[PDB]
């Protein structure tokens, strides 16, 4: 049925984040509220294009933008960050309700050195009007042409010519 | 007297007590200090497999922070 052409191995070398889950989830909200610009249009690319291959250009940017956020903490209160994310992992659910004191310590540090405020409840869960440059695909499913529907029935009803016309029956 | 129930029932207080100690201690031992990560849904399992894959040493229970990121 054809060619399954896919991107080469050349473009699949991004500076992959080397962190673990706990440190990923320890920041989470601040990372989500400070790196939304590359997240939104890339995810919008994932939905609109309906194909992973066409969103490689945005796929690397979100990973790259993560590093700029991540190393920004290293030049700042990363020691409170280490104490935080090294206390989250100890819980099996990776739950924040048991690490509230370090939640404050990370928040109070990031509040003034950088200014990333704590996202209020429900703020992340919000549809956003992400600006984009790419035009919308003409057919995201690459749908082919459509069969022409059968001609529509019309015309005023007329009495059945010569009645029932079934064997000898008339009228 | 009635206190003679205590050392006979204390065996239960030892029998039904070490399984929790065995599990809890080995959970910290098998998973290296931290308790075993639970995955009741596919998202948590995807997190664990990512942690195991990123570990390099190929264990989910060893985590790396900002030190690798340069």
């Amino acid at each position: 049925p054809g060619i399954v052409e896919l991107p080469t191995l050349e473009d699949l070398k991004v500076q992959e984040v080397k962190v673990s889950s706990s440190v990923l989830k320890a920041a989470a909200h601040h990372y989500g509220a400070q790196c939304d610009k590359p997240n939104k249009e890339f995810m919008l690319c994932r939905w609109e294009e309906k194909d992973p291959r066409r969103c490689l250009e945005e796929g690397k940017l979100v990973n790259q933008c993560a590093l700029d956020f991540f190393r920004q903490i290293k030049r700042h209160c990363a020691e409170p960050f280490t104490e935080y994310w090294t206390c989250i992992d100890y819980s099996g659910l990776q739950l924040f309700r048991h690490c509230r004191k370090q939640q404050a310590k990370f928040d109070e540090c990031v509040l003034d050195k950088l200014g990333w405020v704590r996202p209020d409840l429900g703020e992340l869960s919000k549809v956003t009007k992400v600006k984009t440059d790419r035009p919308l695909p003409e057919n995201p499913y690459h749908s082919r042409a459509r069969p022409e529907p059968n001609p529509e029935a019309e015309g005023d009803l007329k009495p059945a010519k010569h009645g029932s016309r079934l064997f000898f029956w008339t009228m | 007297m009635w206190f003679e129930i205590l050392p006979g029932i204390a065996v239960m207080a030892a029998c039904l007590f070490i399984p929790g100690m065995a599990t809890a201690h080995i959970h910290k031992f098998t998973n290296g200090g931290k308790e075993k990560r639970v995955a009741h849904f596919s998202y948590q399992w995807n997190l664990m497999e990512r942690d195991r894959c990123i570990s390099g040493v190929n264990r989910y229970h060893v985590t790396k922070g900002l030190e690798n990121i340069d």
